[PDB]
């Protein structure tokens, strides 16, 4: 019909389709979750493995734009890493100019904004990917955004983003977040991703876990080998 | 049209690449042999009237003393591809005081094809691939060498390779003939009687152009005297 | 100009 | 179909079916409803809830980009001949 | 979808779809027929037909998997003489965007392959072949790439 | 700045922007190059001439130097501007190398133009192919052809314009050594070919002759007439 | 940005985005420009939708410099970006050469302007009539700018919605011995023949330009206008 | 309702003078499903808006669509919430440099003024589409007093008694205007419980003090404060007890 | 971007460059425009089209432009494309065809890259021996003794190529031809001297003198020309 | 058209008229003298969604507490057809689960994979012109 | 078929068909496989001749003292990427005197060949490499395709007829790690032969090998070279 071959072009009804078909690459990507408890930020993240070939660690969804901020992606990798890129140079900007770490919000309303530059031309396409970013900080607290392709951040306790976003989000909405801390966080995320993975659709996933929070010092680190190992026998025993 | 230039086909093809390509098939016949003794370059004229002059038909030319380049389709796209040649060799000699590898001249052209573009592109920038086909024959360290060009900036070396309107034809024939221990001389005969079986006119030594690169001696353009003197044989 | 645009 | 399957076998041959055969759109108005149902009515003789019988259709047409996707489809045009101009 | 227009449009079709719209939810509650209906262009249809009292459930076909390529070659190759050899999980990965009418013609090509050359078995390269020929794709000389 | 490419490819192989500019030069009026053995001799078509025009302003022959002209057939505005880049390019060659341009290289430099607005981001190619003709500094008369497609050719005699395929059809059967062997039969010769396409006669026929060592001079109406009078009076005799 | 032009030349050789832009503003609101002896008016239909909105807080007559303002017909935020590109181009025209621009200067660079958007690439030609009064030389002057760049000089003229009727009405109602309140009753009248419903003193907009400048009347003097007409 | 080739997806006229991606624009506005509305008293201007917060897991302190443009001026924005924020963001640049560039507050008017006029580029230029956003701007002026500008996609711009955006703009226009008919200039707490009552009678939902984000801007104070839970519910007990 | 394109500097499968031949069809349905040249100066007739009787009369021309002290040009098609190119004219200004040239290249140049729209608009340029040219959209322009652009300019050329007596006149009789020409061209049977605007450039003492008759002028000329007309009726 | 408001007068007759598509109607019909009223039956809104929600959740059996605000924070944009499928794909998760009774999650997934569904549904907003 | 025609244009299923079109010129390369283990990062390239009177062109290019990648797909393109990466290896030494690592140098090559796939008028680079490299990490096998996501991979393959190499490589992965030199190149010819059809074999002349180790530099083997590894290996069944 015409109204959707470009951002820069309205529908009759005021919704610019490129954006929703650059949503839609995200609602077509595996579910990566994040939740945001007492102490910190989990993220949690069902990487699959398309063949046994890659290595222990491709494509890693679970990005650093800092030293105290995560990023879990879901979409067009591609278009996540240069998100990504972007969030770092961000936050390489904010330190180098205003001499402190950038506070998530600011960090969000940023890339957020970035993205949605790419939602009004058609000289561009908009992003196809929507990420989370988590951080922590003494005087900020655990903070947890989520960006969409359109540009729309909001925060979070806890989020999910995938084509099991609904089922993660309803698992999501029966724990009591704000009360727990960390160490049992990762044990719920690492349950939550494998109550939405299909095993008899697309299989064989790896469970990425990261978190930020008081115990890491508001430094985003992956979550150690033996803790996601316990994590991990405790989302297996959990489905019986 | 609605396509732009940098658009691929769901087959992986680059469409202007492949519309480039097919443009050579209209362009004359030339034929390239390397050998041990040298390389043999030939060309159709195609000589479309009397009144035509021969001689302004160039279609092999001197990229340098020891380089030579023969072209076919549209030899206006060819000029451009010429004179980088000719400007990006004695490059290397004033920079490193010697002759350019044709290898090395011939990857220096191909980096040229592809380099088109619609949007974010220099005000110089082309805004279509070449439509020409360039044969390089030269003598460096490696000895005589030819090498072939193709629009998609695809270069290789051949050991006899046919371009233009008979490149079938002429390339079946020369997997015919071509052996790697031959002379020179056989090369040119090979090359001209494969020329003459695919020319719309009747050979002469006016509608063909024949250059050899040997080693030792320089790039050279044969004369009316030398085309008669391999054309009276066949 | 500027008082112009303001008023 | 009904005539094509009272013969125990049977070829149809759909000359420029890009005439009928034209993707599905929706353009706010009526836009090519009634040809767009006359091809939904041939792919459901070609491979809809019953057989479709022992005939064996072809189509020529010089605008296959024009097709729509599920006439398109192996069980309704399960050969793609290309007629590329000859060498 | 109806449409309003001044000139011209396709009001009887739209009358027969208001019919079956008040047959499915309408006056009379009709609660013992069981209703399926399939599309391939669910963006086509009248809002007031996707309704959640005329198609409650809405159900999403999508393209098979990997791993449902697979299932559907073997599927259809049941009555096939086809040699122990044949790795339906590399020809799954050997099929990516095919639907499963593709994968049934990719076993049913493979047959004309195989009585082409005269083989009364199927063998994996016959599957690999057949692929190319659903694959459907244009003659090409890219013989210059790489 | 406008980056579009307009000339690209088509399907089949063609430059379709190239053929239509080709096509606009067919439209153009009917312009004779001959190159005789101490003479170059351009005679070009007037198509139509009021009687209101100003003829001195619409004038399809102009030199580029002391020593070259050239004769257009095609779109004038593009021409003009071709021929303006030529004129300063002659002006800058002999600034540089302290000679005159040769012919070649005038015409090797309109072709390189001409190739370049075949080949670059919103350019259309110009619509207009020239018949260059001059004298090298050997004192060799030299006649080239180039079209918009940017491929120049030597020609012994050509033609170009909407009669160019029957002018030269006309050209390749009398333009013999005898037909050249003096100034005087080579302007004969230019006149019969235009005359084979002109309709009216001598008074829609520009001819401009350049002998060695000489400039570039325009043939008066009265001569041009009196040269046709000579073809028609050598006309009865052959009969 | 686009740098092809998105106006061109029909087969018929009409400049279609032009006349399109012609018929936006035709459905503007009624504009009157009256040139008196000694002095212009603009009038304009200042309506609003609902009592909600502020009428005073956006003005359709707009001054340019202390003896030159425009009204316009056609689109409101059209008509602000050339109230902006006229004042610049009145404020260079009196840094170069200390003295203010003459109305026909500056009706010249605006139309100018209007003309450059006509021609532009990835641009539409503006959607606005301007109705452009001023005082030079002991002379007043009244110009209209159209969409496509071109000006004309005016004794009366209306455009906008019911613009024929309006001229037809000023051709049968003006001579040259007018008088300014003479003119500014006249074009109260063509406006209220081309208004719907009442006129009062805020829902129109009136300005003057004579030998002391150009002012827009405030809603007390547009009230004893009115009241002047019934 | 006629086009004329690409009419309908960029910038230009129709043939009936019609900028369709503008209007398109203007319907992107009720895409959010949000209704604002703002009211200007004799000493006060009041923004408010309902949030929706469909889930527990979404932080309800990030919904908000009050934006603190400048110390004395606020905002609330209506459409999609992206455009919305490069409005917020742009309007803070322009009212810091305006700040920087003249010395003093950026007035309300003027503000909107050339977020107006950044918006009209879009409906010139065909690169871009228009912003479907929609930015009520209120502010204290020192003369003039409270301030009210609605400020729309195609760039038009106007002040307000009291204005509405969104899906539900007609209703509580109308509500305003039979409102300001009476001819009352409100204190300030009956601009809040007009505002209230407003978005309550047109939406039909009772309000608690969890469903909706009241900005205050005063005389005494000329500042823009969002209005806490604890203060929204004073006034909708007082409005429950009438 | 490829899509909105209408890719007006392209050229037409019959070579044809479609941009310009609607800006002459334009430009065929503006004013008539009359230029004729005489042994002791030239002139310019243009058909006055703004003829509104509320139209302001301020300018001291209409649709004739002074472009330096020799030169002065008058124009047919778009009057907003005219009043650039008029523009560009006084600020390039100088021989004549030097001016058209310069003018004509900037033209040609909006038809050949920029993607752009050509400019609409035919002058007639009249100066100082005495010399008279034409130029088109296409950048295409040439010298004349008399010629005519706009609406019946083939009718009008036509009279001319019958009536122009090359060579033999002054100024009264060029005038005598652009007023009789011009009630031909025009539909108004008399042609009255509101609608018309006619401009004389002569070489008066050593100086070139571009004069707009005035209307009282015109009415004289008008008046002989229909005398002249009544004289030939009494023939018959 | 005749019979509504024609010649003869229509007494002690009513009719009521629905339709999803307003905007299509002939301007005759809308016309007030034979549709007098225009009854807009909109969407529900948050207090309507909740009524809804109680009147089809009613005969479910049901142990644990039922948050219907939640359920009601989640129907946005939904309708009353939408809420009684709300409830069926609840008493469905309960059938798949081999359960007796609903829980609150169940409701959960219902209001969710109804809005999922409800992502199809192409404009309803049409009014009368 | 007009959601196709650009880079900047989704498709309604989520899908940019630009991309995918580039994608399958990688399919239409020939085939290469790259694999690596405990101390060594091999690639085997299946070069393609024209026709018998040219030569084979070459796949495998130099990079880097520790970097050497395969080719597949538009030539040009390739050259392009390989010079980019060459002088991101460059300025790698010229400022920090230390090789680039591979992970490090394969994820601004991902960032360059997302940038034309998000522009208007840009095309995908039409061409995959494997990235064999070593580094302090060890030895490092790369996938980088059109659509700029690269893939970490113990054993990758990439062209016309690859997912045969990939089915062995999947097979054998296991003993890929602790198995020498010349086993780990014979695995890989061996995986580069299930891609040739059945009358075709491994030769001299259309067999490429790259090499990479601990304290090996990136060396090429080729017609001459390539014998001591080819004839290690046994007929195939």
């Amino acid at each position: 019909t015409g109204y959707d071959l470009s951002a820069s072009t309205f529908s009759p009804d005021g919704r610019v389709f490129q954006v929703e078909y650059a949503m839609k690459a995200v609602e077509n990507s595996s579910t990566a979750i994040g939740i945001r408890c007492k102490d910190g930020v989990v993220f949690g993240v069902e990487k699959l493995v398309l063949s046994k070939l890659y290595e222990e660690g491709s494509n890693k969804r679970l990005f650093n734009v800092d030293r105290h901020v995560g990023m879990a992606v879901a979409g067009l990798l591609a278009d996540a890493r240069s998100l990504a890129d972007i969030a770092r140079e961000e936050a390489s900007n904010f330190r180098s100019n205003f001499g402190y770490n950038i506070p998530l919000k600011h960090l969000a309303d940023r890339v957020a904004m970035y993205v949605h530059a790419y939602t009004l031309y058609s000289a561009v396409r908009p992003f196809g990917c929507s990420f989370m970013l988590g951080s922590y900080s003494v005087n900020d607290g655990a903070q947890l955004y989520m960006i969409d392709p359109s540009g729309v951040s909001y925060g979070y306790w806890g989020c999910a983003i995938g084509k099991a976003r609904q089922a993660a989000k309803t698992e999501i909405e029966k724990l009591q977040m704000k009360e727990m801390t960390c160490r049992d966080i990762v044990k719920e995320v690492a349950k939550i991703i494998y109550i939405v993975h299909d095993e008899v659709k697309d299989k064989a996933f790896e469970l990425e876990l990261s978190w930020v929070g008081e115990l890491t010092n508001g430094r985003h680190e992956i979550v150690p080998k033996d803790i996601r190992e316990e994590a991990e026998k405790y989302a297996k025993e959990s489905l019986k | 049209y609605d396509r732009g230039v940098n658009t691929f086909s769901p087959e992986g093809r680059l469409f202007q690449v492949e519309y480039a390509i097919e443009a050579i098939k209209l362009g004359s016949t030339a034929i390239g042999i390397q050998t041990s003794e040298g390389v043999c370059l030939a060309v159709e004229k195609r000589i479309t009237s009397p009144l035509m002059e021969p001689s302004s038909i160039e279609k092999i030319v001197e990229i340098d003393a020891h380089i030579g380049c023969a072209m076919s389709g549209l030899i206006a796209d060819a000029k451009t591809l010429i004179d980088k040649a000719r400007v990006e060799t004695q490059n290397h000699w004033f920079t490193y005081n010697e002759t350019m590898t044709v290898e090395s001249v011939t990857q220096a052209v191909s980096n040229l094809a592809l380099q088109f573009g619609e949007e974010d592109a220099d005000p110089g920038a082309m805004s279509r691939p070449f439509g020409v086909a360039l044969l390089f024959g030269g003598v460096d360290e490696k000895g005589p060498q030819l090498f072939h060009m193709d629009p998609s900036g695809t270069f290789v070396q051949c050991d006899a390779r046919a371009i233009g309107s008979a490149s079938e034809g002429a390339q079946s024939s020369l997997q015919e003939v071509y052996h790697k221990s031959m002379t020179l001389k056989e090369a040119i005969k090979s090359s001209l009687i494969i020329l003459k079986q695919v020319m719309e006119e009747k050979l002469n030594a006016t509608n063909i152009e024949l250059a050899t690169v040997q080693p030792g001696q320089n790039f050279h353009m044969f004369t009316k005297e030398e085309l008669e003197e391999v054309i009276k044989d066949i | 100009l500027h008082s112009l645009s303001t008023g | 179909f009904e005539m094509a399957r009272t013969k125990k076998a049977c070829l149809i041959f759909f000359d420029e079916i890009d005439a009928i055969g034209g993707a599905r759109f929706d353009d706010g108005a009526g836009g090519d409803n009634e040809v767009q149902r006359t091809m939904l009515e041939l792919i459901n003789q070609l491979d809809g809830f019953d057989p479709r019988g022992n005939i064996k259709v072809l189509m020529a047409t010089n605008r296959p980009d024009t097709l729509d996707p599920a006439l398109m489809r192996p069980g309704r045009l399960d050969r793609k001949i290309e007629f590329s101009l000859p060498d | 979808k109806r449409f309003d227009s001044e000139k011209a449009g396709d009001r009887e079709v739209q009358r027969t779809m208001l019919e079956l719209l008040n047959q499915l939810d309408g006056f009379q509650p009709n609660t013992q027929v069981k209703v399926i209906a399939a599309t391939n262009r669910v963006d086509i249809l009248d809002p007031a037909l996707l309704r959640s009292g005329r198609l409650d459930r809405k159900i999403e076909f999508p393209m098979p998997n990997e791993e449902a390529r697979a299932r559907i070659m073997q599927i259809h190759s049941r009555k096939m003489n086809v040699s122990p050899d044949v790795n339906y999980e590399e020809l799954a990965r050997c099929t990516d965007d095919f639907n499963g009418a593709q994968c049934k013609a990719v076993c049913v090509e493979a047959g004309m392959i195989a009585l082409r050359r005269g083989a009364t078995e199927l063998t994996h390269e016959d599957y690999m072949e057949g692929i190319l020929e659903v694959q459907a794709k244009k003659k090409a000389n890219l013989q210059y790439y790489a | 700045s406008y980056d579009r490419a307009i000339t690209v490819f088509s399907p089949d192989g063609h430059l379709f922007q190239v053929e239509y500019a080709q096509e606009a030069v067919k439209k153009g009026s009917t312009a004779v190059g001959v190159r005789g053995r101490d003479i170059v001799v351009l005679g070009v078509e007037k198509k139509s001439v009021a009687k209101l025009q100003d003829e001195r302003t619409v004038r399809k022959i102009c030199a580029l130097d002391d020593n070259v002209c050239m004769a257009f057939a095609g779109l004038t505005a593009d021409a003009r501007i071709v021929i303006n880049r030529a004129r300063v390019e002659c002006q800058s060659h002999r600034l540089t190398v302290e000679d005159p341009v040769t012919v070649e290289y005038i015409t090797r430099y309109i072709a390189s133009l001409k190739q370049r607005y075949t080949q670059s981001n919103g350019r259309r190619p110009f619509g207009i192919s020239a018949l260059i003709v001059g004298f090298d500094f050997d004192g060799t008369p030299r006649l080239y052809q180039t079209d918009p497609s940017g491929t120049y050719h030597a020609w012994k005699a050509n033609a170009i314009g909407r009669g160019a395929k029957s002018v030269r059809e006309f050209l390749e059967k009398n333009y013999t050594d005898e037909a050249i062997e003096t100034d005087d039969l080579t302007i004969k010769l230019v006149i019969k070919a235009l005359l084979e396409v002109v309709q009216s006669g001598g008074k829609n026929i520009e001819l401009a002759v350049m002998r060695r060592d000489q400039s570039l001079k325009i043939l008066n109406p009265e001569e041009i007439e009196k040269y046709v009078a000579e073809i028609e009076k050598e006309k009865e005799e052959n009969e | 940005g686009y740098s092809f032009s998105l106006t061109t030349f029909s087969p018929s050789g009409k400049l279609v985005q032009i006349e399109y832009a012609l018929a936006a503003v035709a459905g503007g609101a009624p504009s009157v420009g009256i040139k008196a002896a000694n002095g212009v008016v603009l009038a304009t239909e200042k309506k609003q939708k609902s009592i909600l909105y502020d009428e005073r807080s956006v003005h359709k007559v707009e001054p340019i410099t202390k003896h030159i303002g425009l009204v316009y017909s056609g689109m409101g935020p059209d008509y602000r970006v050339l109230v902006h590109r006229a004042r610049k181009l009145a404020q260079q025209y009196y840094l170069v050469y200390q003295e203010p621009i003459p109305t026909a200067q500056l009706v010249q660079r605006v139309a100018s302007v209007m003309q450059e958007y006509t021609q532009s690439g990835g641009v539409r030609p503006f959607g606005v009539s301007l109705l452009i009064c001023g005082w030079n030389e002991g002379r007043p002057y009244l110009f209209q700018s159209d969409p496509s760049g071109a000006y004309f000089a005016w004794k009366a003229t209306a455009m906008g919605k019911n613009y024929v009727n309006g001229k037809t009405f000023l051709e049968k109602r003006y001579n040259e011995d007018l008088e300014l309140e003479d003119a500014i009753h006249t074009a109260i009248l063509t406006l209220k023949e081309s208004f719907e419903g009442q006129m009062t003193e805020d829902n129109i907009e009136v300005g003057i330009c004579n030998e002391a400048g150009f002012r827009r009347l405030t809603p007390t003097e547009v009230k004893d206008y009115l009241a002047a007409i019934a | 309702g006629s086009s004329a080739g690409f009419d309908r997806h960029i910038t230009i006229f129709s043939p009936e003078g019609r900028l369709y991606q503008v209007e398109y624009a203007f319907k992107a506005i009720n895409q959010g499903g949000l209704t604002s509305v703002a009211v200007r008293g004799k000493d006060c201007a009041v923004i408010v808006t309902q949030k929706k917060v469909p889930d527990k897991l979404l932080d309800s302190s990030t919904v908000t669509h009050l934006f603190k443009i400048t110390e004395n001026i606020g905002c609330v924005m209506t459409g999609m919430t992206a455009d919305s924020r490069s409005q917020v963001q742009r309007a803070r640049y322009e009212a810091a440099n305006w700040k920087y560039k003249y010395g003093y507050e950026i007035p309300v008017d003027m503000l909107c003024k050339r977020i107006a006029d950044i918006s009209q580029v879009y409906t010139q230029n065909a690169e871009m589409r228009p912003l479907g956003c929609c930015m009520i701007l209120i502010g204290i002026d020192e003369e003039q007093g409270p301030q009210v500008y609605k400020c729309d996609p195609a760039g038009y711009y106007c002040g307000f008694k009291a204005t509405a955006a969104g899906v539900k703009q007609t209703e509580s226009t109308s509500f305003l205007e039979k409102k300001v008919k009476k001819k009352f200039d409100w204190t300030f707490e009956q601009t809040v419980e007009t505002a209230i009552t407003c978005l309550s009678t047109v939406l039909s939902i009772d309000f608690k003090p969890s469903e909706i984000e009241v900005g205050v801007v005063t005389v005494e104070n000329p500042k823009f404060r969002i209005l806490t839970e604890a203060e929204i519910d004073a006034h909708l007990v007082a409005l429950a007890e009438r | 971007s490829r899509r909105y394109d209408s890719r007006t500097t392209i050229f037409s499968p019959e070579g044809r460059l479609y941009q310009v031949e609607y800006a002459m069809e334009a430009i065929g349905h503006a004013g008539t425009c009359l230029g004729i040249l005489a042994n002791d100066g030239v002139l310019l007739a243009a058909e006055r089209r703004n003829i509104h009787k509320l139209l302001d009369e301020v300018f001291f021309s209409e649709k004739i432009y002074k472009l330096n002290e020799d030169m002065a040009c008058s124009v047919a098609g778009i009057t907003s494309d005219a009043n650039v190119l008029t523009n560009e004219l006084r600020l390039i200004a100088i021989p004549c065809e030097q001016l058209v040239t310069a003018l004509c290249d900037i033209k040609q140049a909006y038809t050949q890259f920029g993607g752009k729209r050509p400019f609409g608009v035919s002058l007639l340029y009249i100066g100082w021996g005495f010399q008279l040219y034409q130029s088109d959209p296409s950048g295409n322009y040439g010298g004349w003794k008399a010629t005519c652009i706009g609406n019946n300019s083939a009718a009008a050329v036509s009279m001319l190529k019958q009536d122009y007596k090359e060579g033999e006149m002054t100024l009264k009789s060029a005038l005598a031809l652009a007023i009789k020409v011009l009630n031909k061209t025009m539909d108004v049977s008399k042609l009255s001297a509101e609608k018309v605007e006619i401009a004389t450039l002569t070489r008066e003492n050593g100086k070139t003198v571009i004069r707009v008759l005035k209307q009282k002028e015109v009415e004289q000329l008008i008046k002989k020309h229909e005398e002249e007309e009544a004289k030939a009726e009494r023939e018959k | 058209l005749n019979q509504m408001d024609g010649f003869d007068t229509l007494h002690r007759v009513k009719m009521i008229m629905a339709t999803n598509r307003p905007d299509t109607l002939d301007p005759a019909l809308l016309r007030p003298g034979r549709l007098d009223r225009k009854i807009h039956i909109d969407l529900p809104n948050e207090q309507a969604r909740l009524d809804i929600l109680k009147i089809h959740a009613g005969p479910i059996t049901k142990h644990g507490e039922i948050d219907y605000e939640a359920i009601v924070k989640l129907s946005d944009g939904f309708n009353g057809a939408d809420l009684r499928n709300v409830c069926t794909e609840a008493g469905m998760f309960a059938i798949r689960a081999d359960h007796d009774f609903v829980v609150q999650e169940d409701f959960m997934k219902a209001v969710r994979k109804v809005a999922d569904s409800k992502k199809l549904e192409s404009k309803l907003d049409y009014k009368p012109v | 078929n007009q959601y196709d025609n650009d880079v900047t244009v989704w498709s309604p299923q989520g899908r940019i068909h630009q991309i995918e079109y580039a994608m399958e010129a990688v399919k239409q390369g020939s085939a290469t496989v790259g694999l690596k283990s405990k101390t060594h990062a091999v690639l085997v390239a299946l070069k393609r001749a024209q026709s018998e009177l040219a030569a084979h062109q070459k796949k495998i290019l130099h990079v880097d003292n520790h970097i050497g990648i395969s080719i597949a797909g538009l030539t040009a393109d390739a050259r392009l990427l390989c010079n980019f990466m060459r002088q991101e290896c460059l300025d790698s030494r010229f400022v920090f005197d230390r090789p680039l690592p591979v992970s490090r140098l394969v994820s601004l090559i991902g960032s360059k060949t997302q940038i034309p796939t998000q522009r208007y008028g840009r095309r995908p680079y039409g061409v995959g490499l494997l990235i064999a490299g070593y580094d302090d990490m060890g030895p490092h096998i790369f996938q980088t395709c059109p659509s700029a996501n690269y893939f970490d991979c113990r054993a990758m393959s990439i062209g016309a007829r690859s997912q045969s190499a990939r089915t062995y490589l999947e097979r054998h992965m296991s003993e890929f790690m602790e198995c020498n030199l010349n086993e780990l190149v014979k695995h890989g010819l061996r995986a580069l032969r299930e891609t040739l059809p059945a009358e075709q074999d491994l030769t001299t002349k259309n067999v490429s090998i790259g090499i990479v180790g601990k304290d090996l530099e990136f060396t090429i083997y080729d017609d001459d070279d390539v014998s001591p590894f080819l004839e290690g290996l046994e007929e195939r069944p």
